[PDB]
């Protein structure tokens, strides 16, 4: 039980630094950057209807 | 009188010296009187929309104006006929052209001249007084429908003074003579009437009768009521093509009207030439189906005018047929074409969008549309009942939520039946998304049910909460793994799972299933969910279920093969089958815990 | 008196009006008239179409010499050679009197009940004048809505602005009518009165309001302004009006502590958004126009409590996020203007239960006003805690069970666990025509909290534990 | 089309019509729609680009009178690979069914690159069955779509919880579909096959499934064929 144990634990503990490290801040720098482009498509209909 | 044409662009044309033109008016462009309706007026100028197409039009061609807004025909004729986007006859045009192509400006009656009409003479003789509404005839059209019921057209009364007997006639001889201030009124057996104005009504009413589609989801957890909306998502695996031919060919409807705005061309031509084969056996044999319909074709590149006055002329044939206490039901085609077409017109008048381009009065133009709907109380000296059952189809342009069109909508519908991509791409129909959906005649049907089924609303919720149970457990299960689940929990699971793929499954393309009853699916149900109760009793009494499926067996088969009792077996060889299964599930169950 | 004074000096005295026929331009939802003399910005009007049918409107702008009205009713049939427009005088004012509760009025104010015109007592402007933020008091004592779930987990101290967030779904517009059927004072009628204002609804919701007011005696206090999906798109700009000038007139000039419901905000907005374009101006932000947020705290900010007086106005206002959108322009906007919200949740609705509310992100930010000693009993202040720290730690047992089982949850997890499921089908499940008052809320309340041992709830006061437990 | 128009309906023959590139067609249209200035639509696509494309797409198919017939395949380029543009978008109302081209599948030297997961043929339904091609026709197709999905969500699945989290029915779509993508899409520029050749192709991997777990196939058909 104590090797099973052991090795279960670290690779559960791999896996949750793994996805905290590498994961979550991919999507979220994904999130903004497309945030920010649909203002910029948004800056360009408003000049347009200005126009 | 005349004026002349000053500008050209497009189809927008801009006569001059026009003084005295309504705001919606009909008038005459060219040397070809192509049709055209005023839009905008600013001095004399008059800014026409023609509903042709404009070439050749040159500055100084004459310009007529006849004096009354884009006005639909009622009458006799509307059953077997196919029309075009403004009521004009297609066959008709053909055969008198005698070629395949449309000649431009050629106008031809909406219902035929030269057809002879059985006429019988109502209850109303000289001397009475007569209001708008009042039946006073009827018309022997069709075995299917073998009483048209003539109507005096509302906005007009007075006392009757000459009734014509019984005989043969068409619809050019007058057969009445109503004097108010001077015989100055004389009456055939049709009329008009515009069709932005919808028809008055003496009383609207509340919807408290069901709609049978045939599929066994829909009628059992978002059902629809006669004389209600819809909005149904649809890339035909959500099977927008096959209830067509269900809601015609099994549902109560004493009529049905199908309005394609913008289709693609070919499915047109599909429509066409299937419908006039298919067959129906309600009351005895009245095998032909087109006895009961009525069709208005639009391709996708007609005049981008003639796409928005479409729905319209559907909905007030609808109306008109409501009015002889009938059941119509339009079929809307796509909602979406025609928002299309209508932002295009406001963007080629010179606007200013709000929101993804759209008029910013799409809504309010939609709710008119829409509230036409609804059952109501007809007006008329002999009392009636009839309803318009509109079904609306949006297609989701990339976000099934996000597109102007169905936000629209859903603040003015109250069913919806929306797509989900998952249950497509694994090829699931019909696939129609229960974690985003609603009926809200969920609980005015309670009435009709407690007297015909008085278990089925619970039966729906119970379903509903193991289906909603499911889902949220998916996640977990996912991420982790399905190795601490309990033995209670893996029961949701697998009945989940089997609701999923034996109920909610169905296909069209057979015999068994191709228009489940109401019995069938109560009975269905019931059976789900005592399978799914008598094992969680088991489990609670104690024992593995591993073994218990195994122990069980033949009975997880017997509810799969529930769906294949035909309906033509009758009505009480289906239910005592279904006792015999739910008896030996119980016994069953009861034999295996030892 | 002075009123004998002031209503002669106003009425008994006749003023022609001008009718006018050089209409010259039709543009949409909009007539030109050419030479007005002295127009009048924001006046009423009267079209004469050249059928004998007559119809409203209201200038938008007047230039040297002319004016530009819309029309409500739509613009077909208007010729330029025959119409006539004849200018009333005046802005828009609506009819008031104390005697015209238990009526219903259309979007426009005209009765459709059946009965005859309301017989004033006064006309009122429909808007402007500001309350003076300094005869403002703080708001104080309860407002019993009725409902379990809203009256002991959040409140509502009278003077307050609650919003309620929807979805499309959702059956917000039955919560309304039993908020309205059931809602009344605290006990331990007779000064209080509702105002109703729905806003583009179906015929049957419509239906539905009339007879369900009808029937169960919530008429005796009531008046609707109804308006309809057909109804003309810019009488939804004035209903609110309405509705908020008879309440601040009945409450400030009658003492009697009155409660708003307005029903689709987004509807409003929609019809705001419409009406923006007409006069041709580039939208803000998602297309609704840049100024909205004033127009919605200039109808948000006409309820409060005042010193001079012993009335009140008390708002809740009904919201419809489009697609659960808590960015989405509208509840954002609505956010900076009031305090708190309640928020009705899609995934209990499909688990069946009714009001489907949830608690863990609701909040009323003026709870702790009207609570304890005088106005309700004294432990309401921390079972309303206990309950949301406990509903908060089933839900995280219950996520967290089908990881690693059952048998690795600690003991409090254990009993948290079916405490969780009996809060949600016993606590919160509430029969339509249910109704509950404060106390025997707070009791049931207790019923549940005596499952843990005395020991555990550890955010209860001792004094309040050692009376209330045990029973 | 004009030509191909008069060569089919007044000369009695069977026509082919190919159009290469709609997207420097419509890129025209802007150009000359902004020259004079008018209300912009999306992107700055004039508003009337759909009734204008309307009446390029709509001449096809048959007539009653004649024995020709008109078919219609313009190639088009979506600008930065997203069918959420303007053209491709507006294209996807008008015609009947796409065929995509996707590019991760060329850069792993694919030929014909062609992605079948999001193309369609709205007309396919009528086209095939008995009597004019094989009896099973309707059901290989989409128990292979349904696979390819599932395979493809296994594999989207593998990335951010491991093999081991994997099922039978993962274990086992994988393989599918990289043996699938590797032998009955890839194919030679100048091979050709027919129905019946491709039909068997295919037969040969739905083997690697038990009877079992091929379940959007009818009874009847899982009997006469499976057993080959």
């Amino acid at each position: 039980a104590f090797i099973i144990l052991d090795e279960v634990i670290k690779v559960t503990n791999r896996r949750v630094n793994a996805i905290e490290h590498v994961i979550i801040p991919r999507t979220e720098n994904t999130i903004a950057y497309i945030n920010s482009e649909l203002d910029e498509l948004d800056r360009e209909e408003f000049y347009r209807l200005k126009k | 009188e005349y004026g002349a044409i000053y500008s050209v662009s497009g189809p927008v044309v801009i006569a001059e010296n026009m003084i005295g033109c309504a705001m919606y008016e009909l008038v005459k462009v060219g040397h070809d009187n192509l049709v055209g309706e005023v839009i905008r007026i600013d001095g004399d100028k008059a800014t026409i929309q023609v509903y042709e197409e404009t070439a050749g039009l040159t500055v100084g061609d004459p310009v007529l104006r006849t004096g009354k807004p884009l006005s639909v025909e009622l009458g006799p004729g509307l059953m077997e006929t196919i029309y075009d986007g403004i009521q004009r006859p297609l066959k008709a045009i053909k055969e008198e052209s005698q070629s395949i192509y449309i000649p431009r400006g050629i106008d031809t009656p909406a219902l035929d001249r030269t057809i002879k009409w059985q006429f019988t003479p109502g209850k109303f003789q000289v001397g009475d007084h007569i209001s708008g509404g009042d039946i006073y005839g009827s018309v022997f059209e069709n075995s299917l429908i073998s009483s048209h019921k003539i109507l005096l057209p509302p906005r007009s009364r007075g006392t009757i003074t000459w009734i014509a007997p019984a005989g043969e006639y068409t619809l050019d001889e007058k057969i009445l003579e109503v004097e108010f201030d001077g015989k100055k009124s004389d009456f055939t057996l049709y009329h008009t009437w515009p069709v932005r104005v919808p028809r008055p009504v003496t009383e609207k009413l509340s919807a408290d009768y069901p709609l049978l589609t045939g599929q066994r989801v829909l009628d059992a957890l978002f059902p629809c009521v006669q004389g209600g909306t819809t909005c149904i998502p649809g890339a035909f695996g959500c099977g927008k093509t096959v209830i067509s031919q269900s809601l015609s060919k099994y549902s109560n409807s004493d009529a049905i009207i199908y309005v394609g705005c913008g289709e693609r061309g070919n499915e047109m031509a599909e429509v066409l030439m299937e419908f006039p084969e298919l067959y129906t056996e309600m009351s005895g044999t009245k095998e032909p189906i087109m006895k009961r319909t009525t069709l208005v074709a639009n391709t996708s590149n007609m005049p981008v005018a003639a796409r928005e006055a479409s729905i319209y002329t559907g909905i007030t044939l609808a109306e008109y047929f409501r009015d002889q206490g009938k059941n119509v039901s339009m079929i809307a085609d796509s909602s979406s074409r025609w928002a299309e077409a209508l932002r295009e017109i406001s963007g080629r008048l010179g606007e200013m969008p709000a929101d993804q381009g759209f008029p910013a009065y799409l809504g309010a133009k939609l709710a008119s549309f829409y509230e036409r709907a609804g059952k109501a109380v007809a007006l008329g000296s002999p009392d009636r009942t009839g309803s318009v059952s509109i079904v609306a189809a949006v297609s989701p342009a990339g976000g099934d939520f996000s597109d102007p069109v169905t936000t629209a909508t859903l603040g003015i519908t109250q069913v919806f039946w929306g797509l989900d991509k998952k249950l497509a791409q694994r090829k699931h129909f019909p696939s129609i998304n229960t974690s985003v959906s609603y009926s809200k005649y969920t609980n005015v049907l309670n009435k009709f049910y407690d007297s015909n089924y008085p278990e089925f609303p619970v039966l729906r919720d119970r379903m509903k909460e193991i289906l909603s149970n499911a889902e949220e457990l998916e996640q977990v299960v996912q991420l982790v793994g399905k190795s601490a689940l309990s033995d209670s929990d893996k029961i949701t699971l697998d009945v989940a799972t089997l609701i999923k793929e034996d109920f909610l499954q169905q296909n069209g393309y057979s015999t068994y299933d191709a228009f489940c009853p109401i019995w069938k699916t109560f009975d269905m149900m019931r059976a789900f969910i005592s399978y799914h109760d008598e094992a969680q009793k088991a489990v609670a009494n104690g024992a593995n279920w591993s073994k218990l499926a195994d122990s069980t067996g033949d009975v997880k088969h017997a509810v799969s093969s529930s769906k294949f009792f035909e309906p033509s077996r009758g009505e009480k060889e289906v239910h005592g089958e279904f006792e015999k299964l739910l008896s030996t599930m119980q016994e069953r169950f009861a034999e295996s815990t030892d | 008196f002075a009123i004998n004074k002031k209503a002669v000096e106003q009425g008994f005295n006749v003023k022609p009006r001008l009718n006018y026929n050089t209409v010259s331009g039709v543009n949409g939802p909009l007539v030109i008239l050419e030479k007005v003399k002295f127009p009048r910005y924001n006046e009423i009007v009267n079209l004469t179409l050249p059928d004998g049918t007559v119809r409203q409107g209201q200038v938008l702008e007047i230039r040297g010499d002319r004016a530009i009205v819309q029309v409500f009713e739509g613009t077909s049939g208007i010729d330029v050679k025959k119409t006539t427009v004849e200018f009333t005088g005046e802005s828009l004012r609506i009819p008031v009197s104390e005697d015209m509760l238990g009526r219903i009025f259309d979007g426009s104010g005209r009765p459709i009940d059946n009965g005859p015109k309301v017989f004033a007592e006064d006309y009122l402007d429909i808007n402007g004048s500001p309350i003076n933020p300094y005869a403002r008091i703080y708001p104080e004592e309860m407002i019993s809505t009725g409902v379990s779930a809203i009256d002991t987990m959040n409140s509502i101290a009278r003077g307050q602005k609650i919003p309620i967030f929807s979805a499309s779904g959702l059956p917000h517009n039955e919560i309304a009518a039993q908020i309205c059927r059931q809602a009344g004072l605290v006990r331990p009628e007779e000064n209080f009165s509702i105002v109703f204002a729905a806003m583009g609804v179906n015929l049957e919701t419509a239906r539905f309001f009339k007879q369900d007011f009808e029937e169960n005696g919530s008429l005796e206090r009531t008046s609707l302004f109804l308006n309809l999906a057909n109804d003309p798109t810019i009488e939804r700009i004035i209903t609110p009006r309405l509705a908020l000038t008879t309440a601040e007139y009945l409450a400030y000039q009658t003492e009697r502590h009155v409660l708003t419901i307005l029903t689709d905000m987004s509807s409003y907005a929609d019809a705001l958004r419409e009406v923006s374009a007409a006069r041709e101006e580039v939208p803000g932000r998602r297309g609704y126009p840049g100024y909205m947020y004033t127009d919605l705290s200039t109808i948000y900010e006409r309820a409060g409590r005042v010193e001079g007086r012993n009335g009140s106005i008390t708002q809740i206002p009904i919201l419809t996020m489009p697609n659960d959108d808590i960015t989405h322009p509208i509840p954002d906007l609505t956010g900076y203007i009031t305090e708190g919200q309640i928020f009705v949740d899609r995934q209990l609705h499909n688990k069946g239960i009714y009001p489907p509310i949830n608690v863990l992100p609701s909040l009323s930010r003026l709870m702790k006003s009207a609570i304890g000693e005088g106005m309700t009993r004294k432990d309401h202040g921390d079972v309303s805690n206990q309950l949301y720290a406990k509903y908060a730690i089933g839900k995280d047992a219950a996520a967290m069970k089908a990881v690693v089982g059952e048998e690795a949850l600690s003991i409090e997890d254990k009993l948290s666990l079916e405490f969780l499921e009996k809060f949600e089908k016993t606590f919160i499940t509430q029969g339509a025509y249910e109704d509950r008052t404060v106390f025997e809320s707070l009791d049931q309340a207790w019923s549940l909290l005596r499952i843990y041992p005395k020991e555990m709830l550890n955010r209860i006061s001792p004094k309040i534990l050692d009376e209330f437990y045990d029973r």
